[PDB]
C-alpha cells in the first residue's frame, strides 16, 4: 500500500536536492 | 494551522535559543 | 490524497530553503557581530 | 443493503479485504474517508466519508420507473474503536453529522459501523463521530498506527442475496440464434420475452424485466450470452482504506525534551567550532612564528 | 490427489453445492497443495476441470472477476478468460487445468496430460 | 600513558595522519550526504540487531513476536519503528548520494571502481529492503517475497533452480523464511559491510574528487 | 585555510592523476570530524525519531497464502520498475529492463570517459540524460499509482 | 484536526530538520 | 579582530560541551538500554 | 591491467609491503598454531552460517530442524559434524597455541595488548561453545544454560538483574533460546572478529616477538 | 637467508623497542605464506573432516525442564572449574576462583615484567609455575569425572 | 495457585495416592510453575508441605534418592534432607517450601511466608 | 527381576536416565558394556557385557539361608537395532553367547533387550548378537551416531512391586523408645520381634524377617527410624552408557578420494616452492649482479 | 649445485599445482554447494 | 571389533595428520 | 557425558607440544 | 591391529607417492 | 575406558613424533639426492 508521507518526502526532496546541486555547480561554473 | 504556526514559532525560538547561547557565551562570560 | 503528497513534497521543498536561509542569517548576525 | 450483507455475510470483509457489498453492487465508483493523523485515548474524532455521484442522472426504480439514488456504507474500525455514544458527541459536531443513525454490523462487531439505505442526495457526504479506546482500561488494544476499511455505495444492486438478478443489470442471450420475435408482456407487468430460435430450430424464451432497454431488433442473429440489453446501471461501490495512530501524550513530551538536549548539543558543537577556530586563525599569521 | 477444503477436511460434492450456487469459481485445496478455483456449471454442478489460481505471471493467486466473467491477477494486471485461458499478460501461460471428477462427493484433482483443449497446445505444467 | 601507548603502537602515526587531511572549498554540504546514509546504515544495525533478542523466525511465531515488539517490548515500538523508518530513509539518501555523486562527476577516472562498488552496495541495500518485510510474515511481506523470489524463472535452465535457492524449495514456506532471515541479519550485512570497507578504503586512498 | 601550492610537484603530479584535492582548504580535524559530523549525526537522529514517534509503523494481517491483498504494491523505490513490468506485454523483456538499471547504472563510468569534465554545465549530454532519465523514473513511478489503463499518462 | 501536542510535535520536528540545516550552513559557513 | 580564546576559555567550553552532549547521548543510551531488559 | 589498477589503487605498496616481510629462524612449527586456530574459526563460521539455512531458533521447532540437518540436508550431517569437532578443535589449538606464546614469552612489553585482547578473544571462544550446546535444545544443551546463565546471581544486587538479561526473563525459556541464538549468530561473532582484528593489526605492527 | 645487520641504527632501534625481528631470516612470500599455509589448511581440513565423518556428531535427548540428566557434564575445557566448584562449600569463592582465571591470566604480562627474558631456562619461577599450574589443571579437570568423593585424589 | 500434573490436568489428592505409595516423593507443577514435588505421610497422605525442586545452588532440578533418605543433586552433588533442608552444599540455602492443602483431590500450592520450622530462619524466598 | 520391570515399568528408562530396576535394587556396582566404535548396516555385531562381583560372597536367599546370585540386565538399543535371530549368528558367535535367551522387554519395544535371572557365577560376563538396522529400508533409521543404555544387577532386590521390604535389606526401628524384649519366632517361620516402648509407656512391635542380623541387644534406647539389623544385601545394580556409529562405507571411500586429492597438493605445494628456492639462492650469489 | 629452473619449467610446475589444488579446493566448493540446494 | 573400511579409514585420518607435520616439516626444513 | 576420543586427544596433544616447547627452548637456550 | 597397521601400511604408502613424485619430478621430467 | 582415553592419548604422542621423524627422513632424502 502507498505511503503518502514516505512519498511526499521523496518526491520533495529530490527535486531539491538536484536544483541545488545545479545551483552550486553553476555557482562554480562561474 | 497550528502547526504552520507551531513552526514558526519554534523555527523562531530555535534561532533565539541560539543567538542567545552564542551572544552569552561570547560578550557576558567572553568564552568563546 | 495526490495533494496531500504534493502538498508534503512541496513543504518540504519548503523547509529545506527556510533552513539554508535562516543559516545565512546566523553567519550574517556572526558577520555583524564583527 | 448493508443488511444484506449483514445478513449473508458473517465478516464485511474478504480475505484479499475486498467489502462484500461488491458481490452484488457490480459498479465501481471512487470514495473517500479521512480521518486525524492521530488520536489521543478515550476522544471522539470523526471520521469523514464521501460517495460522490452525478446527482442528475436518475436510476432504474425497484418498480420500473427512473428516481433518486440512496447511499450506505460500512466502516471497519479497529478493536476498541466504537461509535461514539450520543452522550459524548460535541453539540457542533452533531451537527456535521445530521440525522443519521449508524448501526453495529452485528452485537458483537460494535467496531463495525453501517448506515442506509438514505437519500444520497442528501447524504453523498457523511460525518462519524468515533471513539478512540484507552491502552489504560482496555488492554487489547495499544498505542499503534490503526487502519481504518470504508465500504460505500450509492444507487440499487444487481444481484439479489437469492441469486437472481434486478431491472438494474445487464440482460444476455440464454442462447445462440435468431431473435424471432421480441414480444412484450402486460402493461402492468412491465418488460418483454425475446424468443430466439436456435440452430436446430428450437425455439427458447428470455424473460427481461422493465428498466434495462433492449438493444437487439427483431430478425437479428446473436451469440449466447450476448447482451439483449444496455446496462441501466448508473451508482456504483467503492472501497478506501486509511490508517489512524492512537497517540500518547507522553512520548511527543518525552521526543520534545529529547530535541531541546538535541538542538543544545549541536549549537555547542559549531559554537566550539567558532571558538576554536579563532585559534587556528591566530597562529596562521606569520608574526606567531616569527619575532621580526 | 483429493481436494481437502479450508479446514483441511475434503470437499462433499452436495455440501459444496448447498452453500455454492451456479457458475461458482471459488478456491480450494489443489494438486500440490496449490489453490485451485472449483468451477459449478450452469447446471448447478461440479466442472470436469478444475483451475489453479497460481498467475503464471510472478506467482500471485489470481481472483475471479464475475462482474468481468474472468480471472484477473492484481499484480500486474494479468486477465483469464472464464475457461483459465490467458487473455492479457505479462502472464505468458494460463491457469493449470487439473481434473474434478466425483464419486458419489469424494471430489478428487486429477493430473492434466493430454493438449491443452484452450489452445489445442500440448500443457506447459507436465 | 600517551607515552605508554605511543611507545608500542604508534599512536602518532594514525593521529598525524588524521591531522594532515584538508577540505577543499567545493565540498558542499551534498558530500555530507554519503556519511549520512552511513549513520543511516549503522542506525539500522544497531536497531535491527536490537530485535534480534526478541523475534522469531518461524511462520509460527513470526508475526506474533513482531507483534510482541510493538506491544511489550520497553520502546519496542520506537525501535521497530525507527528500523523501519531508517531503512526507507537509507535508500532514499542514496538516491541522493548518487545524485550528487553524478552531478560532480566524483565518479569519473579514476574512482570508478569507487562508482562500482557503490552500485553493488546499492544492490544490497535494497536487498535488505525486501528480505526485511517478509520477517513478519504479514500479507504484504509474504506476496512480496512469492513475486520477487520468482522473478528468476525466467531465466532458461538455471531460472528454476534459483527460485529454489532462494524459497529453499519449491513455492514460499518457512524454509523461505528461515533463508531469508540469514539473508537479512547475516549475509546482507557481511556483505555490504566487505564492499562499505572497499568504498571507504578507496575513497581514503584517492581523496575526494576535484573542484566544480 | 592553505591554498594549494602549484609549485610542488608531488602536488602537481597528483593533480594529473585527479588527486590530492584532500590535501588543501581547511584542515578536517578537529573542524568538520569532531565537530561538524555530530551535528549531522543528531540533526539525523532527531528526524528519524521525529518521524517514528509521531508516525509508528502497523502491522499488517497475518500472510495468507490463499488470498493476495486486492491492492498489492512493492517500496516506493520499486515503483518505477513495477511499472514497467504491468505496462509491458512480454514476461522477459520486462525483467531485462529490470535489470538494465543496475546493469546500465555501474556502466556511466565507461561509457562516459571520452569527456574528462565533472561540472553538468561542461557535459551537455549527459546533463540532458540525468535530467531526462529522472523525470522518466519520477513518471513511471507516479504512474504505478493509476490504473494500469491511465498509468502511462497519469489521466492526462 | 489532530490533536495539539501532536500537530506541535509534528513542527518540532520540521524545525530540527530544518535548523539542522541551518546549524550546518553556519557551521561551515556556506553551501 | 578581537581577543583569541586562552587555553582555559577553551577547556571551559570543552567541559560545557562535553555535559551537554551528555544529555541526547544519556537520553538514548538509557532507552537504548532498556529495550533489553525483558519485560 | 595492473597497470589499470595500480594506476588507482597502488597495488604496489600493498605487493612491495608483503614481500619485505620475513621470517626470523626462531620460528617454529608452534607458531603455526595460531594461524591454525584461526583456521578453525573461519571453518566454523563457513559452517555455521551453512545450517543458518536450515536451523530455526524456537522451542517447538528447533530439536527438529538439527535432526533435519543431519538426516535430509546435504552433507547436513558432515556439516555439523565438522562444526562440532572444529569447535573442539578451535578451543584446542587456543590452548597450545597460549602454550606457545607463553614459553617463549612473547607476551612481555611490548605485546602485551596482544596478550590482553587475547584472553578477551579466549572468552568468547569459549562463550561461542556454550550458546552453541543450546541451540539444538537438548537436555544436556539446555541443563547447561539454566546452570551458566545461573552463575551470577552470585553477585549481590546486580546479580539478579544478569540472570534476567541473559534469560530473557525469570528461568530459561524461548527468550533465553533467541537470545542465546543472537549471541551466538551475531555478537560473538561481531566481537570475536573486532578483538581479532587487533590481535592481529597488533602483531602485524610489532611483528614476531625475538629469538629465544 | 638474510642475516640482520647490526650497523643499521633503525634495526638497532627496533631492537632495542623488542621489534625488527620480522626483518630478517627467510622471505615470507611466497615460501610461507603461498606455498606452506595451504598446506597447513589442507592438514587441518583433512584431520577435522576424518573426524567428522569416522565420528558424527550425535543428537541427545529434546529438553525436559522437569528432570535433570544424572550425568552431566560441561565440555572438556570446563572441567577444571567444574571441579573447583563441585569441590568447594561455598557458592561464592567458587565463582570467584573461576572468574580468577581469566581474570588473573590477563595480569601474566603485568605481573612478570621484572624479568626481561623469554626463554624458559632463563625464567626458573615462571617455569615452575606453569608446569605447576598446567598439573593443577589437569589434575582437577581428571578429577571431575571421578565421584565427587574421590576426585581430588583419583581414588590413589 | 493450583497444582495441575504431567499433562498439566490438575491432582485429586485421591487419584494421586491410587500410585502414589507412602513416603512418595515425586515431581509436578508448583508455584511459578516450577518443579514441585509431592510428599505422602507415614500415613499414606498428603503432607501439609511441597518442595520445590530447584536446587539452591546453580539451577539443576535436585532428585530425590530414597535409597539415602535424601534428594541430591546430580550437578555438583548438593544434599538436601528428607525434609528439604541443605545438608550439603555447595547450595547454600533449603529447596523453598510450599503450603500444600487439599480440598474435598483440588490440591493446590499456597505461598509459605512464615519462619522456615526446618531452621527457625525465616525464609529466603519471600 | 527384568519381568518386574517389565510389569510394573512401560519404559525402563526415566526421564533423567534412572533405569528402574534402581527403583527397588537398592545398592550400587559397576558394569561394562562394549560394542564396535561403528558398524556397517544389515551386519550383527556383539555387544559385551560385565556384571562384576565378588563371587566368594554369598548373599541372604530368599528363605533365610545364604547361597549363590543371579544376574539379569536390560540393553536399550536405538530404534531399528535388535536381537539377531539365530540363523544370522555365526556359530563362533553362538559360542561366545553362551545359553542365554534375549527377551523383549515387550512385543513392540524389541529394540530394548533384557536377560536373566541366571547364575551369575558363569553369565557374570555377557554377549549380546545384534543385528543394525538399514537405511535403505527403513526410513526412520540413517546414519547417525546412536545410543546404547545399559542397566545390570547381580543379588536379590530390598523392594517388592507390592512395596513390601524383602530378607535383603535393612530394617528399621519403627520409632523411638527402649527394646524391653528381642524375641524369637518359631524355628520353621526365622526372625525375631523385637518389642520397643516408647515413653509414654507404650510398646510397638518390630517384625524382623531371617536374613539380616540384629545389631541391637536389649535394654538399650534407639531413636526412631533407627538401623535394627545391618544391610544383608551383597549385590548391586550398575547402569552405563555408551555410542555406536552406524556408518556408511561410501562416506569413508570419499574421505579417502578426499585424502589423496589433499596429499597430492601438499607435495605439489612443498615441492614447487623447493623448485623456488632454488631460483631464490641463486639470485642471492653476488656473482649474478656483479660481472666482476 | 645443480642446475636453476629455468621460468619455462616454473610455469610449468604453477600449471600442475594449480590443477592439483583444483582436486580438493573443487571437492569442498562442490559439497559445500550442494548442501544450500534444497532436499 | 569394527569393520575393516573403518579401521582403514581410522588409519587414513591419523596419517594425513602425521603426514601432515612431515610435509611441513620437510618444506620448512625442521622444527 | 564425557567424551573419550576429544579428551584422549586433549590429554594427548597438550604433553606432546609442552614438550616439544621446551626442546626447542633449550636448543636455542644452547 | 588392522588398523594400526593400515597406519604404517599408508605412512610408508604416502613416503613412496612423496619421494615417487619427487624423484620423477627431479630426474625424470626434470623440473624441479 | 578410562585405559581407552589414556590409550588415544599416547598415541597421540605417538603419532606426532612418527610425523615429525619422517619429516627429517625427507630432508635426509632430499639431502642425499644432492
Ligand atoms: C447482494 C446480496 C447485496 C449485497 C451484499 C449488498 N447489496 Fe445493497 N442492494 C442489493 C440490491 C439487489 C439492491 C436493490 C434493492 C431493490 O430491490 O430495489 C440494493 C440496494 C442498495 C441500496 C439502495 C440504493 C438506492 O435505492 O438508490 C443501498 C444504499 C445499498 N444497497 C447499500 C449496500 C451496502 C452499503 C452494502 C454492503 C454493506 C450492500 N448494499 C450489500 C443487493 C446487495
Ligand atoms: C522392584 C519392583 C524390582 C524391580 C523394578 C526389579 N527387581 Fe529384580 N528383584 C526384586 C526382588 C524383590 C528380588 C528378590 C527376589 C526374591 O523374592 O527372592 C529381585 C531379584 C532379582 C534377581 C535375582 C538375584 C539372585 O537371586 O541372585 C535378578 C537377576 C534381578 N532381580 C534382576 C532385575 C533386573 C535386571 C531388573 C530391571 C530390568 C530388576 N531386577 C528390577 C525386585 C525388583
Ligand atoms: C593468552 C593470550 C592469547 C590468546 C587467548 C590468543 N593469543 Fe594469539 N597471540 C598472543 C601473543 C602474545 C602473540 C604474539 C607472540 C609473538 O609476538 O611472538 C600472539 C600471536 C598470534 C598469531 C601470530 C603468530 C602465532 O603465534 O601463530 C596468530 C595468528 C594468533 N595469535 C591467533 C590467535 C587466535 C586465532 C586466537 C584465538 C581466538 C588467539 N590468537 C588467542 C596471545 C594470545
Ligand atoms: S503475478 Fe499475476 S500479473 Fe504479475
Ligand atoms: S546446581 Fe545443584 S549442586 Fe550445582
Amino acid at each position: 500500500m502507498v505511503e503518502p508521507l514516505l512519498c511526499g518526502i521523496v518526491l520533495g526532496l529530490v527535486p531539491v536536492t538536484i536544483a541545488g546541486l545545479f545551483v552550486t555547480a553553476y555557482l562554480q561554473y562561474l | 494551522m497550528l502547526t504552520i504556526t507551531s513552526y514558526v514559532g519554534l523555527l523562531i525560538g530555535a534561532l533565539v535559543f541560539t543567538l542567545g547561547i552564542y551572544l552569552g557565551l561570547l560578550k557576558v562570560v567572553k568564552l568563546i | 490524497e495526490a495533494e496531500f503528497i504534493a502538498g508534503t513534497a512541496l513543504t518540504m521543498v519548503g523547509m529545506t530553503l527556510v533552513g539554508l536561509a535562516i543559516g545565512f542569517v546566523l553567519l550574517r548576525v556572526e558577520s555583524l557581530v564583527e | 443493503y448493508p443488511v444484506f450483507a449483514q445478513q449473508n455475510y458473517a465478516n464485511p470483509r474478504e480475505a484479499n479485504g475486498r467489502i462484500v457489498c461488491a458481490n452484488c453492487h457490480l459498479a465501481q465508483k471512487a470514495v473517500e474517508i479521512e480521518v486525524p493523523q492521530a488520536v489521543l485515548p478515550d476522544t471522539v474524532f470523526e471520521a469523514v466519508i464521501e460517495l460522490p455521484y452525478d446527482k442528475q442522472v436518475k436510476q432504474v426504480l425497484a418498480n420500473g420507473k427512473k428516481g433518486d439514488l440512496n447511499v450506505g456504507m460500512v466502516l471497519i474500525l479497529p478493536e476498541g474503536f466504537e461509535l461514539a455514544p450520543p452522550d459524548r458527541v460535541p453539540a457542533e459536531i452533531k451537527e456535521k453529522v445530521g440525522n443519521l443513525y449508524y448501526q453495529p454490523y452485528s452485537p458483537e462487531q460494535k467496531n463495525i459501523l453501517v448506515v442506509g439505505p438514505v437519500p444520497g442526495k442528501k447524504y453523498s457526504e457523511m460525518v462519524v463521530p468515533i471513539l478512540s479506546p484507552d491502552p489504560a482500561k482496555n488492554k487489547n488494544v495499544s498505542y499503534l498506527k490503526y487502519p481504518i476499511y470504508f465500504g460505500g455505495n450509492r444507487g440499487r444492486g444487481q444481484v439479489y442475496p437469492d441469486g437472481k438478478k434486478s431491472n438494474n443489470t445487464i440482460y444476455n442471450a440464454s442462447a445462440a440464434g435468431k431473435i424471432v420475435a421480441i414480444t412484450a408482456l402486460s402493461e402492468k407487468k412491465g418488460g418483454f420475452e425475446v424468443s430466439i430460435e436456435k440452430a436446430n430450430g428450437e425455439v427458447v424464451v428470455d424473460k427481461i424485466p422493465a428498466g434495462p432497454d433492449l438493444i437487439v431488433k427483431e430478425g437479428q442473429t446473436v451469440q449466447a450470452d450476448q447482451p439483449l440489453t444496455n446496462n441501466p446501471n448508473v451508482g456504483g461501490f467503492g472501497q478506501a482504506e486509511t490508517e489512524i495512530v492512537l497517540q500518547n501524550p507522553a512520548r511527543i513530551q518525552g521526543l520534545l525534551v529529547f530535541f531541546s538536549f538535541v538542538l543544545l548539543t549541536q549549537v555547542l558543537l559549531v559554537l566550539k567550532k567558532k571558538q576554536f577556530e579563532k585559534v587556528q586563525l591566530a597562529e596562521m599569521n606569520f608574526h606567531h612564528h616569527h619575532h621580526h | 490427489q483429493a481436494a481437502k477444503d479450508a479446514l483441511g477436511n475434503d470437499i462433499k460434492a452436495g455440501e459444496w453445492l448447498k452453500t455454492h450456487l451456479a457458475g461458482d469459481r471459488s478456491l480450494s485445496q489443489g494438486l500440490k497443495g496449490d489453490p485451485t478455483y472449483l468451477i459449478v456449471t450452469a447446471d448447478s454442478t461440479i466442472e470436469k476441470y478444475g483451475l489453479n489460481a497460481v498467475c503464471t505471471h510472478l506467482g500471485c493467486v489470481v481472483p475471479w472477476v464475475a462482474a468481468e466473467n474472468k480471472f484477473k491477477c492484481p499484480c500486474h494486471g494479468s486477465q483469464y478468460n472464464a475457461e483459465g485461458k490467458v487473455v492479457r499478460g505479462p502472464a505468458p501461460l494460463s491457469l493449470a487445468l487439473a481434473h474434478c471428477d466425483v464419486a458419489e462427493g469424494l471430489v478428487t484433482f486429477s493430473t492434466w496430460t493430454e493438449t491443452d483443449f484452450r489452445t489445442g497446445l500440448e500443457p506447459w505444467w507436465a | 600513558v600517551y607515552d605508554w601507548f605511543e611507545e608500542r603502537l604508534e599512536i602518532q602515526a594514525i593521529a598525524d595522519d588524521i591531522t594532515s587531511k584538508y577540505v577543499p572549498p567545493h565540498v558542499n554540504i551534498f558530500y555530507c550526504i554519503g556519511g549520512i546514509t552511513f549513520t543511516c546504515f549503522l542506525v539500522q544495525v544497531a536497531t535491527g540487531f536490537a530485535m534480534t533478542f526478541y523475534y522469531r523466525p518461524t511462520v509460527a511465531e513470526a508475526f506474533a513476536s513482531v507483534q510482541y515488539i510493538m506491544t511489550d517490548v520497553n520502546f519496542g515500538w520506537l525501535i521497530r519503528s525507527i528500523h523501519r523508518w531508517s531503512a526507507s530513509m537509507m535508500v532514499l539518501m542514496m538516491v541522493l548520494h548518487v545524485f550528487r555523486v553524478y552531478l560532480t562527476g566524483g565518479f569519473k577516472r579514476p574512482r570508478e571502481l569507487t562508482w562500482v562498488t557503490g552500485v553493488i552496495m546499492a544492490v544490497c541495500t535494497v536487498s535488505f529492503g525486501v528480505t526485511g518485510y517478509s520477517l513478519p510474515w504479514d500479507q504484504v511481506g509474504y506476496w512480496a517475497v512469492k513475486i520477487v523470489t520468482g522473478v528468476p524463472d525466467a531465466i532458461p535452465g538455471v531460472g528454476g533452480f534459483i527460485v529454489e535457492l532462494l524459497r529453499g524449495g519449491v513455492g514460499v514456506g518457512q524454509a523461505t523464511l528461515t533463508r531469508f532471515y540469514s539473508l537479512h541479519t547475516f549475509v546482507l550485512p557481511l556483505l555490504t559491510a566487505v564492499f562499505m570497507l572497499m568504498h571507504f578504503l578507496m575513497i581514503r586512498k584517492q581523496g575526494i574528487s576535484g573542484p566544480l | 585555510t592553505k591554498k594549494p601550492d602549484l609549485s610542488d610537484p608531488v602536488l602537481k603530479a597528483k593533480l594529473a592523476k585527479g588527486m590530492g584535492h584532500n590535501t588543501y582548504g581547511e584542515p578536517a580535524w578537529p573542524n568538520d570530524l569532531l565537530y561538524m559530523f555530530p551535528v549531522v549525526i543528531l540533526g539525523t537522529f532527531a528526524c528519524v525519531i521525529g518521524l517514528s514517534v509521531l508516525d509508528p509503523a502497523a502491522m499488517g494481517e497475518p500472510a495468507n497464502p490463499f488470498a493476495t491483498p486486492l491492492e498489492i504494491l512493492p517500496e516506493w523505490y520499486f515503483y518505477p520498475v513495477f511499472q514497467i513490468l504491468r505496462v509491458v506485454p512480454n514476461k522477459l523483456l520486462g525483467v531485462l529492463l529490470m535489470a538494465a538499471v543496475p546493469a546500465g547504472l555501474i556502466t556511466v563510468p565507461f561509457i562516459e570517459s571520452i569527456n574528462k569534465f565533472q561540472n553538468p554545465y561542461r557535459r551537455p549530454i549527459a546533463t540532458i540524460l540525468f535530467l531526462l532519465g529522472t523525470l522518466v523514473a519520477v513518471w513511471l513511478g507516479i504512474g504505478s499509482t493509476f490504473p494500469i489503463d491511465i498509468s502511462l499518462t497519469l489521466g492526462l | 484536526g489532530e490533536p495539539a501536542i501532536v500537530q506541535i510535535g509534528w513542527a518540532a520536528t520540521c524545525v530540527m530538520f530544518s535548523f539542522s540545516l541551518s546549524l550546518v550552513v553556519w557551521g561551515r559557513s556556506g553551501l | 579582530s578581537s581577543e583569541v580564546p586562552d587555553m582555559n576559555k577553551r577547556n571551559i567550553m570543552n567541559l560545557i560541551l562535553a555535559g551537554g552532549a551528555g544529555l541526547p547521548i544519556t537520553t538514548l543510551a538509557l532507552g537504548y538500554g532498556a529495550f533489553f531488559v525483558p519485560p
